[PDB]
RNA sequence: CUCUCGGCCGAAGCGUUUACUUUGAAAAAA
RNA sequence: UGGUGACUCUAGAUAACCUCGGGCCGAUCGCACGCCGGCGGCGACGACCCAUUCGAACGUCUGCCCUAUCAACUUUCGAUGGUAGUCGCCGUGCCUACCAUGGUGACCACGGGUGACGGGGAAUCAGGGUUCGAUUCCGGAGAGGGAGCCUGAGAAACGGCUACCACAUCCAAGGAAGGCAGCAGGCGCGCAAAUUACCCACUCCCGACCCGGGGAGGUAGUGACGAAAAAUAACAAUACAGGACUCUUUCGAGGCCCUGUAAUUGGAAUGAGUCCACUUUAAAUCCUUUAACGAGGAUCCAUUGGAGGGCAAGUCUGGUGCCAGCAGCCGCGGUAAUUCCAGCUCCAAUAGCGUAUAU
RNA sequence: UACCUGGUUGAUCCUGCCAGUAGCAUAUGCUUGUCUCAAAGAUUAAGCCAUGCAUGUCUAAGUACGCACGGCCGGUACAGUGAAACUGCGAAUGGCUCAUUAAAUCAGUUAUGGUUCCUUUGGUCGCUCGUACUUGGAUAACUGUGGUAAUUCU
């Protein structure tokens, strides 16, 4: 009952399509509120719905009083999905990364290298 | 080293970048263009650390790949475009536009400028030379050469560019009385009358220009760029009006501000 | 090539005789009275008053309308004046040359909260600080060598989460409450 | 320092040349 | 015509030339579509030349450690200069032909050595100095050792090629393939130094590119190199060695203040840990934030060096008896050892403190 | 913080060194609870290396007759996604190390009126009096026959 949310700084990216701002979280006595209610938070501030807002880099200071970090407010889901870098689209659950490693990947190229053109894709 | 280099370490970067030391091993490394590389302003920079419009490199590239940023009156795709001396810098989706003038602490300042202004530039002139069948050429500052100059257009002269067009709208003659800028050395930044220009034949010339509070400060022929005529700048000058206050009134300034506050 | 700093410092220096009566003394006493923990923190002390006694011998060997002189003295004097060690009254250069270590040592937080009657004793002040039950303003200081700046010292109280201020009992109130 | 040029000054030499001293400019960032 | 301090500069005029191993003078792609029978708007590629940017390459001036048990050196195979050329991207003994006899040196030439890559810088320092700089920025060099090249705007490139020298892999014995002073990792050498981890999310780089790639780089792991902060208890009551303070006449009184045997009591406060959940992050970890548990030998138990002098702290006790040993130096030990081996006590610094070596 | 102390003599005052003292770097010993930064195969061997990785790259816009998918319509030359291959660019940067190197490197200062310069940027690109409503031959990818114990061979 007790969780304020202020935003100091403010401004308009009309070139990336959003609203960017930084984000206060007043909690005296809980735990670092969990950005799924920020995000409720800032949608009731703004007027705006929950699936276009992206919040992060929350670091709570010494003390246990109070939480900063930066959050966007996009247009449009679209815009959103254009705009913003796919992890941040993977936590809202609109994006998905593919399995294989850094090792898998490096050694089936190597492996690619030493064969001509279309063998190269019979081989993984 | 064999062939060009292509990198540039963030802690080699040039200083009026005001570039962090923390953030990473590397620094824009501008391209190839109408300014050199220690005098520039690289389009990431301005566009990141200066405007805040985006947070990294990645957002300034996707700002930049929907054409919205215009240096000149031409749009600019490239991040690490040099942008420099007096460039016009245009960004008609949120209607603003600014021009890289000096500051007084020899650094590129954020100063914007109205549509009316942003039509036109001033360039230095670096050399006229005559070819192609007896046609002048002038050549400025900013790589730009012009066939069919004024006779009276010398070295060392403005020419007002008309950004549209590219061509000479008007001049200003090199000499003394004449406001001015510079734009390099220790007094890089600072505006004033010129004074007088001593003459050192096979070596350079020095030039004494005095502010409009009365100091007077010496610089190199080649760190003069003519702004107005007489003592009126043909451009809007940023809010710092080119005069260098002392560590002292400045510190006096900044008490009366906090002072002022609240 | 890296993206971090190497730049850091030594707080302290060691005295040049280790066994000496009277340095031995005098530091045993500093401790005592200001509840500190080893000699280092004496040394650390003896430190930054020497660097600052190094500063204004620079300074005042320049001339008086030397600018730099002007400007450099007037920082130093204000940062003296601003953490309580100077007299706003006593604002020329050559008293810094009077200052002592004892000036320095009764700025900390542990000593100002000992002073203005949060604790019975400079240990206890020790204790409580570093047990999380001492703010200044709104922010909970957790280290006792906290110099207290002059604006900061009215704003000295017991951190209202704490069971002290904030009126919540801590782990042995509630297991002797719940023995009941 | 003066005799000449241009608008009382701006110019020109050269006072044997310096060393020295003071100033100014140019001088990477860390 | 214009320019410079200074052109044999720029431009102009004339007579020719213009390399078959050729110089430019568009046979290229995309998107919108149009007007008046033909004309056209945006771009993208390409291109001789000029300028510009990024450079690079040669030069000018001044500046480098030790050494004379190195005093004369270079010049017949260029050493110094002149003339003409060759080659080179160009200025030049760069090379050639012909000439001249020059050029450097006690103001240290030439030769030798260096545990010599050079700087920005680092340690120490009253002032002056001494020493260090392989090491993340700038410049140089090299890719086992030499040498020679292709391509290219740019290598005499080695994660390109061709040889020889030294090593060395597979082989069916005919042949083939090599280069970690990249990141990890192994051997060896040693007094002496970490994971065969995750990722392109950040900084930037490359490409035809908003999209792909990057052991550059970032993130963890190991990590007492080193630097910053900082626990290992605090308080009250007793009881007192007790002390000061206090009246009284000595006791006493003095119950104000302090310290401590306190294996005397007593509740309070905590984080080290254990551990949900957030937060962090590319995904995590850590730190920060918060539930629950978590302290009386609070055994949740601080060490490393010393106790004759230098130099702070025991001529206390037991053992040894010029032995064992200590001792940086002076010295201690031969039956009463302030010095050894121990117990107790004490003191110096303290999460650190001894030792060896360079300075 | 501009500092000294022990040791030659029966004793003294000197010279003078040895020893002590503090910092800083490497190693090593004992010890180690929290937390933030953080060096790290330089020294001896620029000694030798198993294995894996470290440099690749496509837009609307050079070349698509791979059904590999998918058509929409099915003669609409070429829908689109697009492996491969040709073409173009990069691979000369970055990273590592310090063997060589003693007016050499390097530093500050100057010069190129003595040269080269992909790229970016601007200029120039009917200035020349002499089949075009579009020219020619290949080659790769692909399809098929293979050789060698063996290669990113062909
Ligand atoms: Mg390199
Ligand atoms: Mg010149
Ligand atoms: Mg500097
Ligand atoms: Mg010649
Ligand atoms: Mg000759
Ligand atoms: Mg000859
Ligand atoms: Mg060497
Ligand atoms: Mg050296
Ligand atoms: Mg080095
Ligand atoms: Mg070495
Ligand atoms: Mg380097
Ligand atoms: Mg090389
Ligand atoms: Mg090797
Ligand atoms: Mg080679
Ligand atoms: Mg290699
Ligand atoms: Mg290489
Ligand atoms: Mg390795
Ligand atoms: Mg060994
Ligand atoms: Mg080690
Ligand atoms: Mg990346
Ligand atoms: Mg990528
Ligand atoms: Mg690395
Ligand atoms: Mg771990
Ligand atoms: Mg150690
Ligand atoms: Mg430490
Ligand atoms: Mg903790
Ligand atoms: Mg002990
Ligand atoms: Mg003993
Ligand atoms: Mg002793
Ligand atoms: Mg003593
Ligand atoms: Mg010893
Ligand atoms: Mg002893
Ligand atoms: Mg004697
Ligand atoms: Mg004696
Ligand atoms: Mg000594
Ligand atoms: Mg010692
Ligand atoms: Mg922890
Ligand atoms: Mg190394
Ligand atoms: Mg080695
Ligand atoms: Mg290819
Ligand atoms: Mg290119
Ligand atoms: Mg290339
Ligand atoms: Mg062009």
């Amino acid at each position: 009952d007790t969780v304020t949310i202020r935003t100091r700084k403010f401004m308009t990216n009309r070139l990336l399509q959003r609203k960017q701002m930084v984000i206060d979280v007043l909690h005296p006595g809980k735990a670092t509120v969990p950005k799924t209610e920020i995000r409720e938070k800032l949608a009731k501030m703004y007027k705006t719905t929950p699936d276009v807002i992206f919040v992060f880099g929350f670091r709570t200071h010494f003390g246990g009083g109070k939480t900063t970090g930066f959050g966007m407010i996009y247009d449009s889901l679209d815009y959103a999905k254009k705009n913003e870098p796919k992890h941040r689209l993977a936590r809202h659950g609109l994006y998905e990364k593919k399995k294989t490693s850094r090792k898998q990947r490096k050694e089936r190229k190597n492996r690619m290298k030493k064969v001509r053109g279309t063998a190269k894709a019979n081989v993984g | 080293a064999r062939g060009p280099k292509k990198h540039l370490k963030r802690v080699a970067a040039p200083k009026h970048w005001m570039l962090d030391k923390l953030t990473g091993v590397f620094a824009p490394r501008p391209s190839t263009g109408p300014h050199k590389l220690r005098e520039c302003l690289p389009l990431i920079i301005f566009l990141r650390n200066r405007l805040k419009y985006a947070l990294t490199g990645d957002e300034v590239k996707k700002i930049c790949m929907q054409r919205f940023i215009k240096i000149d009156g031409k749009v600019r795709t490239d991040i690490t475009y040099p942008a420099g001396f007096m460039d016009v810098i245009s960004i008609d989706k949120t209607g603003e536009n600014f021009r890289l003038i000096y500051d007084t602490k020899g650094r590129f300042a954020v100063h914007r400028i109205t549509p009316e202004e942003a039509k036109y530039k001033l360039c230095k002139v670096r050399k006229i030379f005559v070819g192609t069948k007896g046609i002048p050429h002038l050549v400025t500052h900013d790589a730009r050469t012009i066939r069919y100059p004024d006779p009276l257009i010398k070295v060392n002269d403005t020419i007002q560019i008309d950004l549209e067009t590219g061509k000479i709208t008007d001049f200003i003659k090199f000499d003394t009385g004449n406001l001015c800028m510079v734009t390099g050395g220790a007094n890089l930044g600072r505006i004033g009358v010129i004074t007088n220009r001593e003459r050192h034949p096979g070596s350079f010339d020095v030039v004494h220009v005095k502010d409009a509070n009365g100091n007077s400060f010496a610089t190199r022929l080649s760190n003069i760029f003519v702004i107005g005529k007489g003592n009126k700048p043909w451009i809007s000058l940023p809010r710092g009006k080119g005069i260098r206050l002392t560590i002292a009134e400045e510190r006096d300034k900044r008490l009366a501000a906090k002072q002022s506050s609240g | 090539p890296v993206a971090r700093s190497w730049v850091c410092r030594k707080t302290y220096v060691t005295p040049r005789r280790p066994f000496e009566k009277s340095r031995l003394d005098q530091e045993l006493k500093l401790i005592g009275e200001y509840g500190l923990r080893n000699k280092r923190e004496v040394w650390r002390v003896k430190f930054t008053l020497a660097k600052i006694r190094k500063a204004a011998r620079e300074l005042l060997t320049l001339d008086e309308k030397d600018p730099r002189r002007l400007f450099e003295g007037n920082a130093l004097l204000r940062r003296l004046v601003r953490i309580g060690v100077l007299d706003e009254g006593k604002m020329k250069l050559d008293y810094i040359l009077g200052l002592k270590i004892e000036d320095f040592l009764e700025r900390r937080l542990q000593t100002q909260v000992f002073k203005l009657g949060l604790a019975k004793s400079i240990h206890h002040a020790r204790v409580l600080i570093r047990q999380r039950h001492i703010r200044v303003r709104k922010q909970v200081v957790n280290i006792p060598s906290f110099i207290v700046r002059l604006d900061s010292q009215k704003h000295i109280d017991f951190s209202l989460r704490s069971p002290y201020g904030g009126g919540r009992p801590g782990r042995v109130k509630r297991k002797n409450a719940k023995k009941g």
